[PDB]
């Protein structure tokens, strides 16, 4: 039951526990967006507590949207709402109404900036038109790096070399039967 | 003089600076230290959202003040 | 949608036809026939 995670430089990765409704919750919530063709992103947030983080709360931002992506747009409210009620980012969570499963590159460079600052931080990806959906991290270093020192033109572009990775099952990340509590800011 | 940066991530910055440095300049420091683009930042101090083209004196930014970090998040 | 043309960056419709484009996709693409019949979505990656 003991689980040590070590990235490709040798880093040891903390555990993230990660409730198992929050996948089909966040599904639920976002469906009304997921029918109008239109992707939605959300926040996975949570506590430090004995060396380990929890994912306690998914929150969906202020955010814009079209078919091939979401961004949020007020991210001055959602500080002050972290901020108030002392809830770390620990990972993301974005829709692919129509496309499989997979990291872009907007959402690789969007996701390096996280890992940097939090080595265990997750992005997950769901596909609901094809019912599938993946947990995923850059490789750590080479594929942050990567993502650094790009600075090619065009909001999508390809990258040479793997980059990213699903997440090892077991891993970090480990899926447990929990509470969960969705927080709506948007308007 | 030094300021810190606290991230949602639980993480401190620590950088060095002038008080006469712009924003867009801190931001630049930042993507130097943490590989961080800066048009994915947003800088927080005092209730206050931090414009690129003003500097830490004019926010009455002093030694050890902390800012805070928060991420724009784009997928898809 | 944009996607890849092996590496230059293409912005395109599912509606566009191959011809409107101009190709493999892993089957060659018929001039007469869609993008959205291939499947073909952000970041997939054609052949000139
Ligand atoms: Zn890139």
């Amino acid at each position: 039951f003991k689980i040590h995670a070590y990235t490709e430089g040798g880093k040891p990765l903390r555990t993230i526990y990660l409730p198992k409704l929050l996948k089909k919750v966040f599904l639920d919530v976002v469906k009304p967006n997921t029918k109008k063709n239109l992707a939605t992103c959300g926040i996975l947030c949570g506590k430090l507590r004995q060396n380990a983080f929890f994912i306690t709360h998914l929150v969906i931002p202020l955010q814009e949207a079209t078919s091939d992506t979401c961004g949020t747009t007020d991210e001055a409210s959602l500080f002050e709402f972290q901020d108030k009620h002392n809830l770390l980012t620990l990972g993301w969570i974005h829709t692919h109404p129509t496309q499989t499963c997979f990291m872009s590159s907007v959402a690789l460079h969007t996701h390096c900036s996280y890992q940097l600052m939090l080595p265990e931080a997750i992005a997950i990806v769901m596909a609901p038109s094809k019912n599938t959906s993946g947990i995923f991290r850059l490789l750590d270093p080479e594929g942050l790096q990567t993502i650094v020192k790009c600075r090619k033109p065009g909001l999508f572009h390809p990258h040479e070399g793997k980059v990213y990775t699903m997440v090892a099952q077991p891993g970090h990340v480990r899926e447990i039967n929990s509470k969960l509590q969705v927080v709506d800011l948007r308007v | 003089m030094q300021i810190f940066v606290k991230t949602l991530t639980g993480k401190t910055i620590t950088l060095e600076v002038e008080p006469s440095d712009t924003i867009e300049n801190v931001k630049a420091k930042i993507q130097d230290k943490e590989g961080i683009p800066p048009d994915q930042q947003r800088l927080i101090f005092a209730g206050k959202q931090l414009e690129d083209g003003r500097t830490l004196s004019d926010y009455n930014i002093q030694r050890e003040s902390t800012l805070h970090l928060v991420l724009r998040l784009r997928g898809g």
